[PDB]
């Protein structure tokens, strides 16, 4: 029993809590993600690992089902509620309709979760921003995004976290279909984008792909070094 | 800077409902015209990035089979009203075997425009334009976050609100035709927008008495622009 | 000093005090009335004046001497609207003692039930603490007479002779000088001291029309409100 | 009520809780009390005054029994004390209805402090202004615990509360040893209560309850008059 | 009416939290816990905050709470707030066993608690918890594990973490000195006695101011050992001897 | 100024300001005039439009076969009391099988609006009514207010600049008994035209008339059947 | 900074203030401060003044 | 200030200003008196007409709660119609459980508790009403009661509510009360309404009289007003 409105209007015509919530997304680690026609890719930066500690619990890319993949920013406690909320719904969709869940259906579930959660009384709004990646039936790879207000879109290359606009600028002068032709070219492109933001000393990048046929595979840290080396080799030919 | 949320002004108006009307003005513009041949309807998408896929963004949303919509303001606050407006037509058809009329839809929507409180939240932040064909011909209605339901002949809302209405009263009469009302609207649009008019920034949806299934895509849209 | 909202709601002060409850102790004194309770060896006297400002007002619907049960009476000071709300609670929980337990409620156990309720009003911050006092009398089996006093803070104790209302520090100072000299206390010895204490403190020397006497006796345990004639009978008798 | 339920105790910008520290201030300015655990029983001694000669001493009791072997005194304020007495009375009954066995003294204090803590986090209310001293002789070994308005339990050999408790704390630190008898514990308990008392120490100015292994026992004023001969 | 509400729910205008920041910046005062593992075994060194000469210690487990047959914890924060969570976390592990007849794994015990700690920050305007605690235990999937808990509801897997803010110098020592798969129950214990000697301000490390709980996997029993008195004392005499031996080169 | 925010708070002058602010919301609406006779209960309202092409906002709305109201405030509180009003008439129709008297209907309304004017967190209903009914003791005209005071009047007007309409009805209150329908109505629309500026008037686009009578069910006329009534008028003098 | 002794009749009598342009007075100033510089002849000035309320 | 916003807080000297504020709200209302003769109670209300402003007989403040019980409300009129519904509803449940008519001593008590309950919490406000309760019974005589916004309710012979409070009961007490038939009292009421409130502020005023007693067989009803009209004819005989 708590009857207290928290989110109200402003005299100029805005809100307060949503703009305060998107600052928490702005104070978070960056995570980008591109797509293609056959395989997808998404990565995350700013590991900042203590290098003496465990790291199987620090994973910030998860999966809702055998198609749908996650990548968030913002704070971490509020992300965990959203994920365990979404795993239930994509499992209960499979209960009634015998399909795999379409990636568009689950993003409407998260966005409608978050909108009624800013609407009601006594409730602090969420502080995450997810990247939802999955290839539906008939082989349609796509990626959506969320917002703490509860809106959602379809992008071809997203960036969030601490300093996305530089990454959004770096992806802005990168409008090539040829980079979305070869698979390893797309992955080094994400590594090229993530190294443009983070200091990226070969141990702060966690990328993961999905070939629209199999569950996601975290690449090996040798392959992160293998892709960064060929990124350094192809960039050294500027003369 | 924190008074009550449910408090009359000393002048007599309300506080937060007054602020809700102001939040519409920063939204995307939209134009609708009622004509006896049919109701047309126009909107601007306002794409922010080429990476963003355009067709995931919509403003025209169908309601039952013959009733369209047009939102302006906040996106996700409108999706609550849209889903309810769809259901209440189905409650009407599966209790009466007839289509709920366009006026009587908007009555059902506007009931919970001002039902916020502590017992039994905040006012919504979207204006709407319902248009369709019922037994009384083609109709076009307008509502607001104050729940003030009204009928207009050709209303234009969004950011370009005052300049759009003034240019629209300039050229409008009772005996319009449908193709005339379509090409008149986009002339108003490309005067009030900031990008160029193409197949990706605007979209139309026209409902006729015969073609009740309102249906408008690109490659007819490109035909409309190149003929004007 | 004042921290937070310690002048407004029932929370603590930095000095380890609170303020609303001790405002309520001098919410009695806006009533403008003083009542005296004296317990003797086989009786218990309650005496209280009344002020009649209007001639267009009854001499029946005024007196604060109330009857809780057939063997327990009381007197109320403070404001009047809070007093009668307090009395209906005391009437209600006296009857529930009969229905649950079977025998007549002791006068001591009733003051616990009242002071618990006044505790909670102090305790939860969103309600008013009911400023009015409470004095009970009654005869207990194998314990004789008792006199108690509930308070709006929520505590009670037994007494031998203790007044309340506006004038206590002159009235209790006189009763101490009366008790500690170790005199006899029979019936009319107890009634005469209950008058003369209220007589000397108020300094009135009145006509027998303002005060009311509510004595209970061992030989007659019924709560009894004295007639104005026999009130005049005691007053001229102690008069020499 | 309406449905407010907002906690009026939040963290300071320093990182402390404000109202609990103020509630401890009310306990420190209360009536002094002492409790000593002495290898065959535990002795509780409070200090009861009367502002007049008009009060009655056979009416309000400070040493209060709980089961048949568990006593309880306090040092804070008065009306809040009687609340959690009646709470603890019922709380020992659900143990005895279920387990058919007298509740251990450690088991009460886990339950009473859980009542008291959960009381402070919930909304609309203030904390209590009472600290407690609970004792009992269960399973051979006697016990002596102390609670507080925060809701934290301790296990003292000999402590004191109320006014001038630090003076009584240093006194017991020199007076108490590894072990005594029960009567020696009563003699030093009156000694430390006579530290901060006033001149009249009669059978009515103090009020003493013991816990034998035979059970709880409250002392009548006759023995306390007789035991105060050549006190301290 | 509404003007007494402290508004613990609203974000900062900075765009971050405001009330949960107070508890996390409080929690570093008054309490020092740590724990180490590299091999079969895991320990928990505590610190008696106040040891007065008039206490009893009749419980023989003051800060360590054996919450299960396979797990235990070390709490540092409000004492009254500790009894709320540890009574709840103990009951979480027990309804799991009722449902599955199988011992609860350690991660989904921690995520069970941290979701409770989060939800009392968002809705209600309730006071958040002032508790950061640690976790040890053994399961059938990974084995000996350590976990850190926060008042926000955020957790993590560790190998040498701590709680108290006086232990910021200790984590620097642990980054300076830690091994990878070389824990004995002499190596990790002498390392923990080395840490609390420097980080705590107790001169010569009085053995009644510390407390150590270990956990080994015996046959199938997972014996939770709590060592009592003299093994600590001879450990300190061992540590002071290894200090006195090594300083001969100076 | 600090005690002009809540409904619960009284004043050091003794007057609750939140009710007084709700009176001013009624004055922001358009004007309307209700009057009666021996057999009829004609009320005439004045519509407003938002733009030149939008429709005029409706005022008179049907309640039952012998009760119809006008409107003078917010539109949410309009339909909220209307749906309460329709509900109460059919319940007495379903239970007692008789139409409600108008007098005991309105006491349900004054009881209904009382509760949100005392409890915390509620606003008063910022709306005023003009109820025109007909029952076994004749026609009736009832006006209300957000202060939950209902008035058994014989002719009133509420809205904007309704004072000049009241001054018309004071010097013509005697004529209102012995008039049938035509001079009963064209008395009433002479009251609205004194609430207008001197450059526009009733155009059969901004006027509605509701009549309920003895053998006459409550009927709303607008935009087509007002032209038989808008005849035999005059211009206003200068 | 208003003297009532100046508004005594004999010194200062008439109040003339200036207010902000509605739409067209703004667009006129855009038409003023563009003709002196090299701009495109195919651009409009109404849209710019709509972006500038105050 | 600072202490006068809620009904839960006290003042630093120990009173409640929200009750104090609502008391002077009733004081700024028109005059209503009530007086009992030896076999009945007569009600009188001065009722203001501004110019026309309604019919002749709108919004009467002489409510009719029970078959033998009257009202003389004055103050904020909307809250007065609430109490009339509460007092009506209370007497009905007395009829249902029991089944003799409600005594007037209870109906004063049962209502004034509901008034008093709105003077505790910060949720609700105090009522701004005050009123008279008049009855007659052949077993109990006539009784006259009087409720304030605080809840203090007791007996009177003659009281007066409104602006003319002390100015009207100045000359009520000049009369007799026991040596009067109520038919004589009816024209005695009408002069006092005619004496007080000179028409300087308000030209038009009505005079509604209600009358329960022996002659009306205990049934409460309005006086025959247009019938016989002897009050105002006798009232305007006081021009000098």
């Amino acid at each position: 029993s708590y009857d207290r409105a928290i989110t109200v209007f402003s005299p100029d015509g805005h809100l307060f809590q949503v703009e305060y919530a998107q600052e928490a997304v702005k104070k978070g680690s960056t995570a980008v993600g591109v797509r293609g026609r056959d395989i997808v890719v998404l990565g995350v930066e700013k590991k900042s690992v203590a290098k003496l500690q465990d790291e199987r619990t620090v994973r910030k890319i998860c999966a809702l089902d055998d198609n749908v993949c996650m990548a968030f920013a913002g704070l971490t406690a509020d992300a965990r509620i959203v994920i365990n909320r979404a795993r239930v719904e994509c499992q209960s969709h499979r209960l009634t309709v015998e399909d795999p869940v379409t990636v568009e259906y689950i993003t409407r579930y998260i966005a409608s979760l978050k909108q009624r959660y800013t609407q009601s009384n006594g409730r602090r709004p969420f502080g995450i921003s997810a990247l939802i990646v999955g290839f539906d039936f008939d082989g349609t790879p796509r990626l959506y995004q969320t917002d703490p207000s509860g809106t959602y879109h379809a992008w071809k290359a997203n960036a969030i976290g601490r300093g996305a606009k530089s990454v959004r600028e770096f992806l802005e002068k990168n409008y090539t279909d040829e980079a979305i032709e070869t698979d390893d070219l797309t992955i080094k492109l994400v590594i090229k984008a993530l190294l443009e933001v983070v200091q990226s000393g070969g141990k702060n990048i966690e990328l993961a792909v999905m070939r629209r046929d199999q569950s996601l595979k975290i690449l090996n840290p040798e392959e992160i070094e293998k892709y960064v080396a060929e990124i350094e080799k192809e960039k050294e030919e500027n003369e | 800077y924190d008074r009550g949320v449910n408090t009359f002004s000393p002048e007599g108006r309300l506080f937060q409902v007054e602020y809700a009307i102001e939040a519409i003005k920063l939204g995307s513009t939209a134009i609708g015209i009622q004509t006896s041949e049919g109701v047309c309807l126009a909107v601007e998408k306002r794409i922010t990035s080429p990476l963003m896929e355009p067709s995931s963004i919509e403003k025209i949303v169908e309601i039952d089979a013959h009733i369209g919509c047009a939102m302006s303001g906040l996106i996700a606050d409108a999706k609550t009203l849209i889903d309810k407006a769809r259901v209440e037509t189905q409650n009407h058809w599966f209790t009466y075997n007839e289509t709920m009329t366009v006026e009587s839809v908007t009555q059902a929507v506007s009931n919970l425009a001002l039902q916020f409180g502590e017992e039994d939240s905040r006012p919504f932040g979207v204006a709407l334009l319902f248009g369709g064909v019922d037994e009384k011909g083609p109709q076009l209605f307008h509502m607001d976050p104050s729940g003030t339901f009204v009928q207009c002949d050709a209303r234009a809302i969004g950011s370009a609100s005052e300049g759009a209405q003034s240019s629209l009263q300039e050229v409008y009469h009772k005996s319009m035709t449908l193709k005339e009302a379509i090409k008149s609207s986009l002339i108003i649009l490309k005067q009030v927008m900031e990008e160029k008019l193409n197949a990706t920034n605007i979209e139309l949806a026209t409902v006729q008495p015969g073609q009740n299934f309102h249906m408008f895509t690109k490659e007819e849209l490109e035909e409309v622009i190149k003929d004007i | 000093s004042s921290a937070g909202f310690d002048r407004h709601i029932t929370i603590f002060s930095p000095e380890g005090r609170l303020y609303q409850v001790e405002y309520a102790f001098k919410a009695i004194n806006q009533g403008g009335l003083t009542s005296v309770a004296v317990r003797g060896k086989d009786c218990a006297v309650i005496v209280t004046q009344k002020k009649v400002p209007d001639k267009l007002l009854d001499s029946s619907t005024v007196t604060h001497l109330f009857k809780i049960t057939e063997n327990i009476g009381c007197v109320m000071t403070g404001m009047t609207a809070d007093s009668r709300s307090q009395v209906q609670r005391a009437r209600y929980e006296a009857a529930n003692w009969k229905y649950k337990y079977g025998y007549e409620i002791p006068v001591d156990m009733l003051c616990k039930r009242i002071a618990d309720i006044s505790q909670v009003y102090t305790q939860n911050a969103e309600m008013r603490p009911l400023g009015c006092c409470m004095i009970l009398i009654g005869i207990d089996e194998e314990q004789g007479p008792q006199v108690y006093k509930c308070d709006p803070a929520g505590y009670y104790c037994g007494f031998k002779a203790t007044a309340a209302g506006v004038k206590q520090t002159e009235s209790t100072s006189f009763l101490e000088k009366k008790v500690k000299k170790k005199f006899d206390w029979t019936f009319e010895q107890t009634v005469e001291t209950a008058i003369t204490c209220l007589s000397t403190v108020l300094s009135i020397d009145f006509k027998p029309s303002e005060i009311e006497v509510g004595v209970v006796t061992v030989e007659n345990p019924k709560f009894r409100i004295l007639t104005e004639a026999e009130i005049d009978a005691h007053l001229v008798a102690l008069a020499e | 009520e309406r449905g407010y339920s907002f906690s009026l105790t939040t963290f300071s910008p320093s990182g402390k809780l404000v109202q609990i520290e103020y509630a401890l201030a009310a306990v420190a300015g209360g009536a002094p009390s002492v409790g000593i655990k002495a290898a065959n029983g535990v002795v509780l001694a409070t200090e009861k005054k009367q502002k007049s000669i008009l009060y009655d001493e056979r009416s309000v009791h400070k040493v209060e029994p709980i089961t048949k072997h568990i006593g309880l005194v306090y040092s804070g304020m008065g009306p809040d004390y009687r609340v959690l007495v009646h709470r603890a009375r019922k709380l020992a009954q659900q143990y005895y209805l279920v387990y058919q066995e007298p509740i251990p003294t450690a088991q009460l204090v886990q339950r009473v402090a859980s009542v008291m803590q959960e009381y402070t986090q919930s909304g609309g209310v203030r904390p209590f202004g009472v600290s407690l001293l609970i004792c009992g002789w269960n399973e051979g070994r006697p016990y002596l615990f102390q609670s507080d308005p925060s809701g934290a339990y301790f296990a003292w050999k000999a402590t004191a509360m109320g006014k001038n408790y630090v003076n009584g704390k240093t006194f017991l630190e020199k007076r108490y040893n590894e072990d005594l008898e029960l009567e020696d514990a009563i003699h030093t308990a009156i000694l430390t209560l006579k530290e901060s008392f006033e001149g009249q120490m009669t059978e009515d100015n103090i009020e003493v309850g013991i816990c034998n292994e035979a059970g709880f026992r409250r002392l009548t004023p006759t023995e306390v008059k007789d035991y105060l001969a050549a006190i301290a | 009416s509404r003007r007494y509400d402290s508004r613990t729910t609203i974000f900062s205008p900075e765009g971050r939290l405001y009330q949960v920041e107070y508890a996390m910046e409080a929690i570093g005062h008054a309490g020092t816990c740590l724990g180490i593992l590299a091999n079969d075994g895991v320990l928990l060194a505590a610190e008696r905050r106040n040891i007065h000469k008039l206490l009893d210690e009749v419980f023989f487990s003051e800060k360590i709470y054996k919450l299960n047959e396979d797990m235990a914890c070390s709490v540092a924060g409000i004492t009254s707030d500790a009894n709320v969570l540890t009574n709840e976390l103990r009951l979480i592990a027990q309804r799991y066993l009722l449902q599955y007849q199988e011992p609860i794994p350690c991660e989904q015990l921690v995520t069970a608690l941290c979701d409770i700690k989060q939800a009392y920050t968002q809705f209600g305007g309730k006071r958040p918890f002032g508790v950061s605690l640690l976790y040890i235990g053994w399961d059938k999937h990974y084995g000996f594990q350590l976990y850190q808990s926060d008042p926000s509801g955020n957790y993590g897997g560790w190998k040498a973490t701590c709680i108290g803010n006086n232990s910021a110098a200790a984590v620097s020592m642990l980054k300076q000195d830690y091994k990878e798969g070389e824990m004995t129950l002499k190596s990790a214990l002498a390392l923990a006695i080395k840490v609390l000697n420097k980080t705590m301000d107790v001169s010569k490390l009085s053995a009644e101011k510390v407390e150590i709980a270990t956990l080994t996997r015996e046959n199938g029993k997972t014996v939770i050992r709590v060592l009592k008195q003299k093994e600590v004392e001879q450990l300190i005499k061992k540590h002071e001897e290894e200090e006195a031996k090594a300083e001969r080169e100076k | 100024n600090q005690y002009d925010n809540d409904v619960t708070v009284w004043s050091p002058q003794g007057r609750i300001h939140q009710i007084e602010y709700a009176m001013e919301a009624v004055k922001q609406g358009s004007a309307t005039v209700g009057l009666k006779s021996k057999t009829h209960a004609v009320l005439v309202a004045l519509k407003r439009a938002q733009s030149e092409l939008a429709a005029h906002q409706k005022k008179i709305l049907h309640v039952d076969n012998h009760i119809g109201i006008s409107i003078a405030g917010l539109t949410a509180d309009a339909r909220l009391l209307c749906n309460f009003m329709r509900q109460e008439c059919l319940d007495s129709r379903f239970v007692f099988d008789r139409p409600l008297p108008v007098s005991r209907l309105v006491s349900l309304i004054g009881s209904k609006t009382q509760i949100p004017t005392q409890r915390y967190g509620r606003r008063p209903y910022g709306v005023g009514l003009l109820i025109a009914g007909y029952d076994d003791m004749g026609p009736h005209i009832f006006q209300t207010c957000p202060s939950a005071n209902y008035f058994d009047c014989r002719a009133m007007s509420i809205g904007a600049r309704s004072q000049s309409a009241r001054t018309y009805l004071e010097r013509h209150m005697s004529e209102f008994m012995e008039c049938n329908l035509n001079e009963l109505v064209k008395h009433g629309l002479r009251a609205l035209r004194e609430t207008l500026p001197a450059e526009q008037d009733l155009t059969t686009k901004n006027v509605s008339i509701g009549i309920v009578g003895k053998d006459l069910e409550f009927t709303i006329y607008d935009d087509d059947d007002v032209s038989p009534f808008l005849e035999g008028l005059e211009e206003r003098p200068q | 900074t208003l003297d009532p002794a100046l508004m005594r009749p004999g010194r200062l009598d008439r109040k003339i203030e200036f207010s902000l342009p509605d739409l067209e007075g703004r667009t006129h100033i855009f038409k003023i401060h563009a003709r002196s510089m090299s701009v495109e002849r195919d651009i409009r000035f109404e849209l710019l003044a709509r972006l500038c309320p105050n | 200030t600072g202490y006068d916003l809620s009904a839960s807080t006290f003042s630093p000297d120990g009173r409640v200003f929200q009750v104090e504020y609502a008391m002077k709200a009733v004081e700024n209302s028109s005059t209503a008196i009530g007086i009992r003769c030896k076999d009945g109670v007569v009600f009188g209300v001065e009722k203001l007409v501004l110019s026309k402003l309604y019919e002749e007989g709108s919004n009467k403040r002489l409510f009719n709660v029970d078959r033998h019980v009257g009202m003389a409300v004055a103050g904020l009129l909307a809250d007065a119609r609430s109490l009339a519904d509460i007092a009506r509803e209370e007497a009905s449940n007395f009829r249902s459980n029991f089944g003799y008519n409600i005594p007037l001593k209870h109906l004063a008590d049962r209502v004034a508790m509901y008034v008093h309950a709105y003077t505790l919490y910060s949720a609700v406000r105090p009522f701004g009403c005050s009123f008279m309760l008049g009855s007659y019974s052949v077993n109990d005589g006539a009784q006259l009661y009087m409720i304030d916004p605080s809840g203090v309710s007791y007996g009177y012979w003659g009281c007066a509510i409104g602006k003319a409070r002390q100015a009207a009961k100045t000359e009520i007490e000049k009369l007799q009360m026991k040596e009067m038939t109520c038919r004589d009292i009816v024209k005695e009421v009408a002069k006092i309404i005619y004496i007080v409130h000179d028409e300087v502020k308000d030209k038009a005023f009505e005079l509604e009289l209600s009358w329960v007693g022996e002659l009306t067989n205990g049934r409460h009803e309005i006086v025959p007003k247009d019938i016989r009209e002897e009050a105002e004819k006798y009232a305007k005989e006081s021009l000098k």
